[PDB]
C-alpha cells in the first residue's frame, strides 16, 4: 500500500485518439469525470493505523 | 445494437458506437499456414499476443482540399513493437490484418471517404523510363499523400500521384472490387476491413514486398459552416492476425 | 482546485491535431494524491497489502 | 471470497461490456477477461481480514484520567463514549448504525510524586473502579456511601496483577447504536442538536481504596474498548476533516486531496 | 459440550464456553458470508453486461 | 534415517564400485561393505536432531535497546530483522529461501540509575511494546496519539511476571523470504544493491507507561526470535568471514582454514 | 557410447565426444508456469524456438595464472537475439537454462575447472560501507574476472574479488552444493548443467535481478611443456528453456 | 478433538489446540522424511555402482 519501488504499479495515461469535434453554438470545452472501484478478485491484508486522523488532546 | 462493436486482440480493445459492420476479405478469415501448403521445413515462430494487437499510426488532418493518403502495410508497422522486431530477424513471415479507420465529426459536417485494402498496388513513376525510389513509396507510419494535379516529368524517381488514376493508371471509382467500406459522416464514424494473407507463395520476405496497401480517398470533400471545428483528424489502427515467422538469422 | 469542485473535473477540448495527453497518474492507491482519499483508497490505508484488479470508469 | 480469472481468446462481436452508462447509479460488473486476453488463474486469496468483526475487534484506548491519594482530585469521573479519541471513532463512523458488546480492560499505573516527605514506604495499592448505570447516586467524595456497591458493578484490583476486564452487553434502548443523529431531542427543535439517549451507557468512577504511603502517589487509569459480536448497517464516506468536539460533527473546511504539479505528473507534493 | 472447528491455514481447535451469558463469549472471527449486490447494482431493472445499459 | 550395515565376504570380480568419475558432479554411493569385509550391524540411530525444524527452532537473541523514564530517549525503535546478531543470521544463511512463523518473546529488565534524588520510592513499572506494520503513523514522542493502538498490535507488561510472547504469521508478499538478493529494486540499476521488500515486517516501539519513581530508571528490552513451521530451499555454503554490516554481504578476505606445520603433521597450530 | 551426447534446441545443435553426463538442477527439469502458481492475469508470450536456442558468448583465454570468471545469467544474454528483444519489451519473464562450457586441450596438458551455477550470488564490495556499481558486476557477454589478491579499499564501488572467498565471503571448496561439474583435461572436455527457474516469486523482472551466476574457476592451473599450444580458450554457450514473458509495454 | 501421538523414546502424549490460528500451534518436531537424491546424484543418466561411471 505504501511507496516501494519493488512493488511499483505502472502508469495510467490518456490521449486524444481523435479531436473533439463540435458544431457551431455548442461549447468546444467539455469535461470527463473518473470513477474507481475494485473488482471481485480484490483483497486486502494486514491491519494497521491510518495516517489520516490525528489529535493533540482529547476532544 | 447493430452499430456497437468491440474487437479484442491482445492487450488492445477498440469500441465504436457507429459501425457499418465488418468487411471480411474475400470471405476468408485469417488462419495459420497448413502443413499441406507449407514449403519451409523449420518450425515457425508464432509470437501470438505480442504481435497480434492493434497499433495506432500517426493521424493526418482532413482539410477541405485533401486528395488522399496511402500506407503500405508491412512497412508501416516495421518500426513498431515486437512486430517490427520479428520481421528483421526472420527471412519469412505471413500475416493478415484488421484495419480500423476512425474519423468522427459533428452532425453539421459532411464528407465521404473510401477506405480500400488493395493487394499488390504497384505504382507508376512521373518519368516514364524510371521506376520510383523506396523513399517516395514508403512512409513508416507517416502517410504518403496523393496530388490533385499531375506530377511533372523531370529526371525523377518520384511517384505519379493523382487521385483520379489512383497512382496506378486505373479509374479510382472502380476500386470497389477490393475489400472496402465508406465513411460517410452522416451515418458512421469508422470502417473495419479484415484482410487474409494474399500472395502467390506461402510465405514471403516482408522487407522488400508489400502485399497490401491501404488508401483513404475523399470522394466528397469535407465541408462545414463557420463556428464549427476546423480540424478533423483521421486515425488508422492496424492489428496483425495469425503472424508467423520462419528463417531465424541475424538482424538486418 | 482541491478547495473547489474543479478537482473532480478533467478538461478536454477541441485542439489542433491529436495525440496530446489528457492526464497521467501512477497506479498506487493508498499512496498517490489522486487515489488516497477516494472510497477505495481509504479502505486501503488500514491495510499493508493489496491484490487484484481495479476498474476505472470515465463519463 | 476472491474469484478465479477465466481465460479468454480474441473477440469481434456485437457485445459491448466495456461501454456502459454510469448515470444509472450502478457499478459495472466488468472483469479483466472482457477487455483483453487473459489466462486462467486459480486464486487462493481470501477476504477474511476485511470482515467487520476483524476491523473493529481490536482494543483501542479511548480515554485516560488521573487521580491522587491526597489533596484534591481523589477520584476520576468519565462518561463512557468512544468519541474522545480519534482512531476508534473514525472506524465506527464508516457506518451509521452499529451494534456490539464491549469488553473493558483497564491499565492502571501509579507514579510517585515529588515531595519533601521523609521516610516514605508505600504499601501495595488497591483500586476500585465502579460502573454506575444511567441515573442513581453519584459519589461526591472519596468515602461516600455510594462506594458500597450494593447493586452497581465494581471491580477491585491490586497492583502487579493482570489488567481487569469485564464484558458489557449491548445496552441500547434502540435496536442499534447510532453514530449520527439528524435531529433534536426536544419537540420544539430548540436546544442541542445531534443529542440522543440511544448511546447512554453510564459513568465510570475510579479511586484508591487506601493511601499506602505517607507521600503522594498519582495514578492513571486508561480505558480500552474492544467491540465484539458486531453488526453494522448503512456505510458512509470516511471523515476527511479533523474532529473538533466529541458531541458535534463540527469541522474546519479541508481540501479534497493533497496537490501535485500538473495533471500529467507522476509524483506527489 | 465442546465445539471443534477448523483453524485458519494456508488443523482444528477445541472451545468450551464457561459462562452463562452469551456476551461473555469470544469474538466471531470466521464469518465470511458477503453480498456486495446491495451497494453495487441497486437498480430495479437487471443489467446485463454485453448489452446496452440504455437502449 | 540411518541404514543398517550388511555383511560381505571376499570378492574378486569385474565390479569396480571404488573407482568412479567425480567429474560427473555426482557424489558416489559407496558404502563400507563395497571396499572391505564387514559384519552385519543393526543401527538404531536416528536423524531427528538434524531436521530443519529442530536446527532453527530455538530462541535466539536478535537485538536489545534501552530507554528511560526521564530525559532523552524515552522510547526505543527497532526495525525487525534477524541480521543484527551473528549467530541466528548464520544459521538462516545455510539456505537461500526460508519460510516460517515467528514467536517473539521479550525480556524486559530495569536498573536504577545513579542520582542525588532523596527519597526515591518506585512504583511497579508497566511497559508497552507496540508493533507497527509497514506504513502508518510512527510515534515521535512519548505521549503521542499513535500509542492509542486502535489497530496496531500491542502488549502491556507489568514487572515480575512471565515474559510476554506473541506469534506472528508468515508476512512476506513473496512465497518465501529471501536471505540473498542479487539485484537492485530500481529499474535503472542504481542506488542500493541487495535491497528488497520481501523481508519487511514492521517496526517495534517500546516505552514506559508510567514513571514510577521520582529518580531515573533505565530499562533494557531484549527481543528473541524463534522460527517455527519452517520450510527451506536451496542450500548454500556457510559464511566463512565475519559480518560487517546488516544490510550487506561485505567481508574482509579470510583464509580457507587455519595452518599446520606440514602436510604430514597430525596436530593443529 | 556414454561419452557422446547431442542436444538440439531450435536451430542449434551441440555435439561432444567427451561428456560427463548432464547434471540436471535439483532433479527438476524446466517447465512452463502452472495456472495454480501463476499470479499475473494476462496471456503469456511464449516465443519458443526464437528464444530457446544456444547462444555462444565470447571466449576467454585460460592462462597458467588465471583466477576465474563469472557471468550473470539473464544480463549476459540481454543484447543477444530475440531473447534480448523480449526482455526489454516485457516487465516479467521466467526461464531455465542449459549451460554448456567447452574447453579442449591435448593429452599432454593438465588442469581442472569447476563449473557452477549459483542461485542469487550476491557479491561484496571492496569498501565496506558501499555496495558495488552495476558496471563492476555485469558484463553483457564479456566475462568479469576474479583476482588472486585482495582488492584494496579506497572510496570504491569495486567488487571484492578473490578466488578463495569467491567474492561472497564463503569457502570456494564448498561451492559443490550448487549444480556443478568439473572439466578435468585428462577425462572430459565439456560440462553441461540444466538449471530450472529458481525464485521465491513466480515471475520476475530480468533487468534488475539476476537469479543465477555461472562461475568457471581453475582449481588446478593449466600446465604444459614447451612445444605445446600456449593458447587454450574456454567458450560458454547458454540456451533458454521454457521462456515466458508477460506485461507487454514499451521498450526500455 | 485431541491428537494422541507417540513420544521420542530409546509412550504417548495428548495435545489440544486452543487458538483459531494455525500459526499459534506448537512447532512440528517429528517430521523425519528426507530425500538426499536431489543434491547427491543430480545426473540425468542413472549411475550404477559396480559399473564404470564413464564407458
Ligand atoms: O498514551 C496513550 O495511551 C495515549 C496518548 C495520547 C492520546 N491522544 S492525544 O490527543 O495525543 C493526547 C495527548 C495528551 C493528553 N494528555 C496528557 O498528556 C495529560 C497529562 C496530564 C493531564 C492530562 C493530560 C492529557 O489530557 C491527552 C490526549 C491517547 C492515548
Ligand atoms: C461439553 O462441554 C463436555 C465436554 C468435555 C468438557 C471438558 C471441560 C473442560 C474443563 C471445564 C471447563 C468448564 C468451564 C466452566
Ligand atoms: C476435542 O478437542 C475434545 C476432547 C476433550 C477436550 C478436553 C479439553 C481440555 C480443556 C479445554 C482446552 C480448551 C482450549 C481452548
Amino acid at each position: 500500500v505504501a511507496s516501494d519501488e519493488y512493488t511499483a504499479g505502472g502508469f495510467i495515461t490518456c490521449w486524444y485518439q481523435t479531436n473533439i469535434v463540435v458544431p457551431a453554438d455548442a461549447q468546444s470545452s467539455c469535461y470527463i469525470m473518473c470513477f474507481v472501484s475494485a473488482c471481485n478478485d480484490f483483497s486486502v491484508r494486514l491491519l494497521k493505523d491510518t495516517p489520516f486522523i490525528s489529535q493533540q488532546n482529547f476532544f | 445494437s447493430d452499430r456497437a462493436r468491440s474487437i479484442t486482440l491482445g492487450n488492445s480493445t477498440i469500441t465504436t458506437q457507429e459501425c457499418a459492420n465488418v468487411v471480411v476479405g474475400y470471405g476468408v478469415w485469417p488462419d495459420y499456414l497448413k502443413d499441406s501448403e507449407a514449403t519451409a521445413e523449420d518450425q515457425p515462430t508464432q509470437p501470438d499476443v505480442a504481435t497480434c494487437r492493434f497499433y495506432t499510426l500517426d493521424s493526418v488532418q482532413w482539410q477541405k482540399t485533401s486528395p488522399g493518403w496511402w500506407w503500405k502495410l508491412p512497412d508501416a508497422l516495421s518500426n513498431l513493437g515486437l512486430f517490427g522486431q520479428n520481421m528483421q530477424y526472420h527471412y519469412l513471415g505471413r500475416t493478415g490484418y484488421t484495419v480500423h479507420v476512425q474519423c468522427n465529426a459533428s452532425k453539421f459536417h459532411q464528407g465521404c471517404l473510401l477506405v480500400v485494402c488493395v493487394p499488390e498496388a504497384e505504382m507508376g513513376c512521373a518519368t516514364l523510363d524510371n521506376t520510383p525510389s523506396s523513399a517516395e513509396l514508403l512512409g513508416g507510419d507517416t502517410a504518403k499523400e496523393f496530388a490533385d494535379k499531375p506530377v511533372a516529368s523531370g529526371s525523377n524517381k518520384l511517384v505519379q500521384r493523382v487521385v483520379y488514376n489512383a497512382g496506378m493508371g486505373v479509374g479510382v471509382g472502380n476500386l470497389t472490387i477490393f475489400p472496402h467500406q465508406w465513411i460517410n459522416l452522416r451515418t458512421n464514424n469508422s470502417a473495419t476491413i479484415v484482410m487474409p494473407y494474399t500472395n502467390s507463395v506461402p510465405m514471403d520476405n516482408m522487407f522488400r514486398h508489400n502485399n497490401v496497401t491501404l488508401m483513404v480517398i475523399p470522394f466528397v470533400p469535407l465541408d462545414y459552416c463557420p463556428g464549427s471545428t476546423t480540424y478533423v483528424p483521421i486515425t488508422v489502427t492496424i492489428a496483425p492476425m495469425c503472424a508467423e515467422y520462419n528463417g531465424l538469422r541475424l538482424a538486418g | 482546485k482541491v478547495n473547489s469542485m474543479e478537482a473532480y473535473q478533467i478538461p478536454v477540448r477541441s485542439n489542433e491535431g491529436s495525440g496530446t495527453q489528457v492526464f497521467g497518474f501512477p497506479l498506487q492507491p493508498g499512496y498517490s494524491s489522486v487515489f488516497s482519499r477516494t472510497l477505495l483508497g481509504e479502505i486501503l490505508n488500514y491495510y499493508t497489502h493489496w491484490s487484484g484488479s481495479i476498474k476505472l470508469t470515465f463519463m | 471470497r476472491v474469484a478465479d480469472t477465466v481465460g479468454t481468446g480474441p473477440t469481434n462481436s456485437e457485445a459491448i461490456p466495456a461501454l456502459t452508462a454510469a448515470e444509472t447509479g450502478h457499478t459495472s460488473q466488468v472483469v479483466p477477461g472482457d477487455t483483453m486476453q487473459t489466462r486462467h488463474v486459480k486464486n487462493y486469496h481470501s477476504r477474511s481480514e476485511s470482515t467487520i468483526e476483524n476491523f473493529l475487534c481490536r482494543s483501542a484506548c479511548v480515554y485516560f484520567t488521573e487521580y491522587k491519594n491526597s489533596g484534591a482530585k481523589r477520584y476520576a469521573e468519565w462518561v463512557l463514549t468512544p468519541r474522545q479519541a480519534a482512531q476508534l471513532r473514525r472506524k465506527l463512523e464508516f457506518f451509521t448504525y452499529v451494534r456490539f458488546d464491549l469488553e473493558l480492560t483497564f491499565v492502571i499505573t501509579s507514579t510517585q510524586q515529588p515531595s519533601t516527605t521523609q521516610n516514605q514506604d508505600a504499601q501495595i495499592l488497591t483500586h476500585q473502579i465502579m460502573y454506575v448505570p444511567p441515573g442513581g447516586p453519584v459519589p461526591d467524595k472519596v468515602d461516600s456511601y455510594v462506594w458500597q456497591t450494593s447493586t452497581n458493578p465494581s471491580v477491585f484490583w491490586t497492583e502487579g496483577n493482570a489488567p481487569p476486564r469485564m464484558s458489557i452487553p449491548f445496552l441500547s434502548i434502540g435496536n442499534a447504536y447510532s453514530n449520527f443523529y439528524d435531529g433534536w431531542s426536544e419537540f420544539s427543535r430548540n436546544g442541542v442538536y445531534g443529542i440522543n439517549t440511544l448511546n447512554n451507557m453510564g459513568t465510570l468512577y475510579a479511586r484508591h481504596v487506601n493511601a499506602g504511603s505517607t507521600g503522594p502517589i498519582k495514578s492513571t487509569i486508561r480505558i480500552y474498548f474492544k467491540p465484539k459480536h458486531v453488526k453494522a448497517w448503512i456505510p458512509r464516506p470516511p471523515r476527511l476533516c479533523q474532529y473538533e468536539k466529541a458531541k458535534n460533527v463540527n469541522f474546519q473546511p479541508s481540501g479534497v486531496t493533497t496537490t501535485r504539479q500538473s495533471i500529467t505528473t507522476m509524483t506527489n507534493t | 459440550g465442546a465445539q471443534v472447528s477448523t483453524q485458519k491455514t494456508g488443523i482444528h481447535y477445541t472451545n468450551i464456553n464457561y459462562y452463562k451469558d452469551a456476551a461473555s463469549n469470544s469474538a466471531n472471527r470466521q464469518d465470511f458470508t458477503q453480498d456486495p449486490g446491495k451497494f453495487t447494482e441497486p437498480v430495479k431493472d437487471i443489467m446485463i453486461k454485453s448489452l446496452p445499459a440504455l437502449n
